């Protein structure tokens, strides 16, 4: 996908996440855990539900039309009835093929984007108190219990609070 | 430890599925739905449209009143079903532009007939034939009136019938081509016939052509069928010298959602809103590959038998 | 303070507007434009195309030369407008394949006529009728020549007219179906008529059919109209026994941008490049919902009455 | 939008910016100010003006055609004229619906991208002398008068000049 | 130095090329390919389809058996090529609905004929004409049998030919319109002719029309051509009083990939799978602008003469 | 393009790279060099080869049809044959125009994305040991011989190894 998140820097998906489409796993002072992110899951799904409805109008009633199968040869008029039906079917077949390709591309790309968006949003909160490990994980330079991890998932994490602590742990170096 | 790792991720499923994008011919996503209806119900559902089974009768025969089609007088339909094994069993006929008349009537959605009191003085009405048996008895198309000599003449007929109604009337009538001059003069005095059906705005004259055609139900003569539409305020006029197969009344043209379809699949007790010759089909997908002939609320016919629309993200199992 | 904050942002407007994307049924953007023309001018603009108002006349009558259509001889048009309340007022007629002839002439964009010196020896020309009054006087279609007996015969007519021009000539002619044998023999000596119009490559023979049709402007007879196209180098030939309603000349077929349209809306003094039955419409949008019948430089007709195209970013007011 | 800038990390738009589509607000030693960015505004607009022209050719003249309204019933030939016109109208209706959806999606997405592009371009200049506050703002660790802010908007900002100063202010910490 | 710089980049080419996107009317990319075939080969390739050059003959003449078309009996084709300079050189004729018959035969892909032993008692067969010279000798359409009086009568003909085959038979036949009553009675005893061709399900009767038409190859008479399709189990019957131009047998209707095309470009020895009037065209692009008339495996005709599809990234040379 | 990489932060392309579509140039202790990145080059090309095949089915055989050129005027039936052919050609012309625009947009955008993806992937490896100079280059704070640069191109670069060294060189400052 254009963002290189899914099937990119995120090495793979998690079969063990039944809770949602996107989310977090973590290892902290209280062991390990997992939580789904509902906002971004819902942003994806809203885009994908009823996707086709935004292009095709609800199916229309059609009643008497032209005949399309003929039991005798007639020439000119039958030739034209045949060609009209053929022209129509080919055009729709093209339409449906293209629609699928377009829509799917859109779907692939928007879901990559939601993943990336959520990574970015997380990184931005953490600010200088953490490191992008390059595989979709963050190294956080402080004691971050479940409550603290909960604060990051809910968007309430105040980075100034932990800054001095993360500084000490980060910069235990030089040499 | 006094640090932490927070990992970001997305879901995956075990048994994923392949779709096409603008970028890839095939790529695995978590889920997808079929957009093409491939499968028919195998029967034609008796709801929600009014379906009428031709059984042994074509639409035209039902409307002309071929005796074995008597059960269809009075009937109307959303969709009339014609079967392969339908047969004619009255006097052998032909219709120039058969298809157009079949379409006009199909479209109208009824063969209900409204008799009118045409008066034909100096001729004998209700001509019958052994080709066209209603019971033991010789008979004829019920909506048509075969006219012949009374006594030893057949006078120029000159008959009107005005349309004082709100609607267009449809009149079905015909001419008899006999197989011999001896049969011509026997039935109609004159040696040459003629029929001229006119209105204020249109006319059609037909002259019959004596001679043998191949035998059909013991007849080498034939009947040719014509029609005339008569608008409100306008007037039907019939002028004939001999050989007229006359109308008994009119069909009412409704502007209809009605049609006709050729199929051999049985009709059965189920519910659906799209009908094809293969049977009713489901309605929930946007496209279908069952038949280009459809009636009702139908997905659009395309040449592909399958199209997969992703409804989930790229599925990436553990590497 | 000795630091600084630099904020990035985008604009917003107070009164934004909703559009549809592949992602959302409805989402607010700063601005958008209508892509569908919903509204007609209510009149038909007299510019920039040459519009001709049929008023009381159909295109066919104008071209045949029905007396109340005399003002239309000489005329040409980009678009001929036919009105509901048009009427015929000459001898009652019919044209097999009326529509095709209406289309051919409409397409050609003129009823200008070029008389030719056909010579018809042994018959009387310029037949008149009380059905067809030009002034107080009995008269007839001006582009047609009703031929009858001179003295006490009507000889086999055998007349040619070669086309030595660069172009196809269009010839309009007809046959008279009278209402009685007594009127037949009175007008044309023979008891049966015939007309055979031929070229090197084509021919059409018509035989008239005596008898009463409904009265129209005091006439129970009728005229049937035919046409014949004669190519360069080719030759018109007319052969008749009686009943011929003869041509006086030809119409020139131009290959035209010309047409005909049915409408009752008034013509008025404005400017536009697309015309419909509802009136002229504006041209700047790519689609329209006014009418499927259009002429000129027209947006494409679609079923939707509105479609909004974003011309600005997502509008996000203060939360 | 796929970049999560507009209606994302940028909490909202500014009704007070009449000057342009994208730009900057700032608070420095000389008070507060606002400026539009013309490059990125123009990049958006160029893409959106005459957008439809890149898909539909200028409207064509069409003259005599087929009739589309009928005063009498005729059957076969009229059935075909009707079906041809219907087939055509349906196909165009589909086209126009899809076109709108596509184009709009494109429009939404390209404008998000311009915003993001401008944020990124700004961040890149600043380098280690500033911090992404997470809401589309940058915290700059030095005295940055209007001239200095002007240098960042015009792409002339030399970060080496301010580096030692921003270091002192950044790293007033540990504890 | 003890640091390093690592730069990221992409390629560029010297001579790039312009394409259109949704965002730009024109933007330079590294490479692109034409999607529209603009250029024709200039000749019609003799492979891979079976091409047959009408040369001097129309498809209809080849099938009727105009003497200068004798080389075409026996032939079949995927595509029959008709030339502008083709001419008829037998008895002057006309076909109502010529085009439909041309289409039926073209579609069938052969003029191979299967003679049947019709027996015509009491008339003289093999009528010849100076309009239609096969050698020095007077002759006639080889697939047609001109029938006239034997001795001093021409009896009502009543002839059958049943179809006991698997397939529909196509029968070509005609009627002779003579130029004078004196020529009528001379050739056929009766003063009026008639021809009635029938099956169990259909019939067509034609009456000839005496009189002069313009001279063509010394003839002012004419022949009108008709056809009749006879289904399996069904029966051809012919009934005539005079003036019959009779069939000698049937053409077999195949359901074919076959067709006919009008072109003047020469046929030549090359290979291709799409043919137009301008010549064969290449097949590798998805669209073409050469001609809307095509046959074979063809790109789709569009109005644009060029369309460029990027096959590389945006090309950005050094600033 | 939506990512602002190509014709953006990457000032321009390199005519001297014949080796691939994307890659690296570098200046280190052993002088200067250049290498193509094959993964990302191949990701682009795979998307662009046979692109059109994913929308148009292989060209179909079509045999006898309707006539499209007429030598005589006839009216109704010829009018309809003409209008049918016109309707068809216009619809396809629209299709082909739109297809080009769509596909090209896709092509432009995916190639921008590959470039950006590769920059990002590189940055992520380097972590705190390097600086984004803003023009598509990275300043690396240590002796990085060809072997070391090779490790970054192949994805094997261990940043912990160089961290103390890059710290010393980075933070030779304050004042
Ligand atoms: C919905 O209903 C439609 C009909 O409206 C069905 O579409 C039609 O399907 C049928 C068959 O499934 C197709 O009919 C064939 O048409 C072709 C072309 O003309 C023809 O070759 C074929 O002949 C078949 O019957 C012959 C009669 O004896 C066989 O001899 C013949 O050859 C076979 O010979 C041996 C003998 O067993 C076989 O072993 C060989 O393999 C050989 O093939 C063959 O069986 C049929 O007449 C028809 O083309 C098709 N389409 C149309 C538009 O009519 C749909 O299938 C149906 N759709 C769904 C989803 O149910
Ligand atoms: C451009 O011009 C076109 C015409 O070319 C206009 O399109 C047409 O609009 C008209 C009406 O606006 C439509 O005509 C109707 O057709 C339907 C279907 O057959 C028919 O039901 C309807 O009947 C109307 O008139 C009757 C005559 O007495 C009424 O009795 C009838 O029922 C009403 O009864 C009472 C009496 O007042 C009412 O209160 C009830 O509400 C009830 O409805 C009804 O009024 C018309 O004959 C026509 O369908 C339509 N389309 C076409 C393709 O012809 C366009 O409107 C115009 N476009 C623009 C943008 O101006
Ligand atoms: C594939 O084959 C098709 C044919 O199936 C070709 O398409 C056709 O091309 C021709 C010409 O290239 C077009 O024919 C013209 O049709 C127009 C419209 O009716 C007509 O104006 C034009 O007249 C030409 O010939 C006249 C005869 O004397 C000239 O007088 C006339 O005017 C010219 O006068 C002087 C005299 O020299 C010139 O100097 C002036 O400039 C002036 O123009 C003119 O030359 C032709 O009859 C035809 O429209 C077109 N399309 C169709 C659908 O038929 C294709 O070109 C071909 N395609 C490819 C790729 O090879
Ligand atoms: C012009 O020539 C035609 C061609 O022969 C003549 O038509 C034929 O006329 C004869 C004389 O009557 C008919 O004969 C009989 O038909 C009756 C029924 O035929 C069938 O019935 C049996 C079962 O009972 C079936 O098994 C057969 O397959 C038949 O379909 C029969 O009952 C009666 O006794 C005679 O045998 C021919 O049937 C008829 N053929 C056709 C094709 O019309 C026509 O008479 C003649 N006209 C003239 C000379 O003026
Ligand atoms: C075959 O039968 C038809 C059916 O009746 C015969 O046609 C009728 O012929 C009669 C005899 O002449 C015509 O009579 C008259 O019509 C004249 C005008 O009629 C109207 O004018 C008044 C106003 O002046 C209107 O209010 C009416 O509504 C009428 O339209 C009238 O001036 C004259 O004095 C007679 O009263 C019939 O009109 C006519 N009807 C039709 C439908 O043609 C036809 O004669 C006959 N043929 C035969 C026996 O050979
Ligand atoms: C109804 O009137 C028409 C119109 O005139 C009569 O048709 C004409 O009949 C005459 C009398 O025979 C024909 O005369 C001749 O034609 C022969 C060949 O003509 C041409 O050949 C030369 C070269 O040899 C060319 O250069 C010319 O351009 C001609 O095409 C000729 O050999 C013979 O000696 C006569 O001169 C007319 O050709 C013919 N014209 C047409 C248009 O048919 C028709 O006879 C008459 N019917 C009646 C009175 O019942
Ligand atoms: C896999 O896909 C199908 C199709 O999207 C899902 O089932 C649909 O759910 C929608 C609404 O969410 C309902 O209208 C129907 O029940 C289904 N629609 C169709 C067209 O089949 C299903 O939820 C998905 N399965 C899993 C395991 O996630
Ligand atoms: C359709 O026609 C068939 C054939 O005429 C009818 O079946 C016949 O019915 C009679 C009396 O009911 C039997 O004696 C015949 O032997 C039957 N023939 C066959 C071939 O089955 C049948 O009744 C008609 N169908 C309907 C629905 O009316
Ligand atoms: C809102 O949208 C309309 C439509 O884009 C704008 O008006 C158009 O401006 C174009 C060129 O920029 C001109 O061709 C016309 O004056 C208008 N075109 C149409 C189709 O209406 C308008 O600028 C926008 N309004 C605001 C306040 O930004
Ligand atoms: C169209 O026809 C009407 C009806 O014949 C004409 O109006 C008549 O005009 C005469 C004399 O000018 C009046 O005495 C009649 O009473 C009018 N009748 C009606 C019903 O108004 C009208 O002149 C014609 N229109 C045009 C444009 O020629
Ligand atoms: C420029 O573009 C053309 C078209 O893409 C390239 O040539 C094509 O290469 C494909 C497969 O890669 C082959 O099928 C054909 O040889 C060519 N196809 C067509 C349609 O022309 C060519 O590689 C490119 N040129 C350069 C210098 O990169
Ligand atoms: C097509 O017709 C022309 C014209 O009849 C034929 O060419 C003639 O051939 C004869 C004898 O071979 C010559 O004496 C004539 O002078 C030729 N006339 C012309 C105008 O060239 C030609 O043979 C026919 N073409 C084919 C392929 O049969
Ligand atoms: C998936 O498919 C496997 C292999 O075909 C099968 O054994 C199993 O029933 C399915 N399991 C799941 C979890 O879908
Ligand atoms: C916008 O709409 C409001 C509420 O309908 C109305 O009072 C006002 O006139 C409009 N104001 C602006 C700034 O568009
Ligand atoms: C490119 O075009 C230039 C200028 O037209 C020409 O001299 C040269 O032959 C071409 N060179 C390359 C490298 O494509």
């Amino acid at each position: 996908g254009i963002f290189g998140a899914i099937a990119g820097f995120i090495e793979n998906g998690w079969e063990g996440m039944v809770d949602g489409w996107y989310g977090f796993r973590y290892q902290n002072s209280e062991g390990t855990g997992q939580a789904a992110d509902l906002k971004s899951t819902q942003a994806a799904i809203d885009q994908i539900n009823g996707k086709l409805n935004r292009v095709i109008e609800r199916t229309n009633e059609k009643f008497h039309q032209i005949e399309k199968e003929f039991s005798e040869v007639e020439g000119r008029i039958q030739d034209l009835e045949k060609y009209v039906e053929d022209t129509k079917i080919d055009l729709w077949s093209y339409n449906a093929e293209l629609l699928v390709a377009l829509e799917n591309q859109h779907t692939i790309d928007l879901t990559d984007a939601e993943m990336n968006k959520l990574f970015e949003k997380t990184r931005r909160q953490l600010r200088e108190n953490a490191e992008d490990m390059g595989d979709g994980c963050f190294k956080i330079y402080h004691k971050c219990d479940n409550a603290c991890i909960e604060s990051i998932r809910t968007g309430t994490y105040d980075h100034y609070i932990y800054r001095d602590e993360a500084l000490n742990n980060r910069f235990q170096s030089g040499r | 430890n006094n640090t932490a790792t927070l990992c970001l991720g997305h879901h995956a499923v075990a048994n994923g599925t392949l779709v096409k994008t603008m970028s890839d011919d095939q790529i695995e996503v978590t889920n997808a739905t079929e957009l093409v209806q491939s499968i028919s119900m195998g029967k034609i559902c008796n709801k929600s449209y009014r379906i009428l089974d031709g059984r042994n009768c074509t639409l035209i025969d039902a409307m002309l009143g071929d005796p074995h089609c008597d059960a269809f007088q009075y009937e109307s339909w959303d969709l009339f079903i014609e079967r392969s094994n339908a047969f004619s069993n009255c006097y052998p006929y032909d219709i120039p532009d058969y298809a157009s008349l079949r379409s006009i009537v199909a479209s109208s959605g009824t063969v209900e007939f409204t008799a009118e009191g045409f008066t034909w003085t100096g001729v004998t009405q209700n001509g019958r034939s052994g080709a066209c048996k209603r019971g033991s008895a010789d008979s004829f198309f019920s909506r048509l009136n075969w006219l012949t000599k009374s006594g030893s003449s057949y006078p120029t007929l000159n008959v009107t019938m005005p349309n004082n109604k709100n609607f267009d009337k449809l009149y079905i009538w015909g001419i008899h081509h006999p197989s011999s001059n001896q049969e011509q003069t026997k039935l109609y005095i004159q040696e040459s016939g003629r029929v001229t059906v006119s209105t204020k705005r249109s006319q059609q004259t037909i002259i019959p052509n004596i001679g043998s055609r191949p035998l059909v139900r013991g007849q080498s003569g034939r009947i040719s069928i014509y029609w005339t539409i008569v608008k409100p305020g306008d007037i039907l006029m019939i002028n004939s010298n001999g050989n007229l197969v006359a109308p008994r009344g009119y069909f009412k043209l409704n502007t209809g959602k009605s049609s006709v379809m050729r199929s051999d699949v049985p009709i059965d007790i189920c519910v659906s809103e799209c009908i094809t010759p293969n049977g009713s089909i489901s309605n929930d997908k946007p496209f279908q590959n069952v038949n280009k002939v459809t009636y009702g609320k139908c997905p659009k016919y395309i040449r592909q038998n399958t199209l997969k629309l992703a409804t989930g993200m790229r599925n990436v199992p553990e590497k």
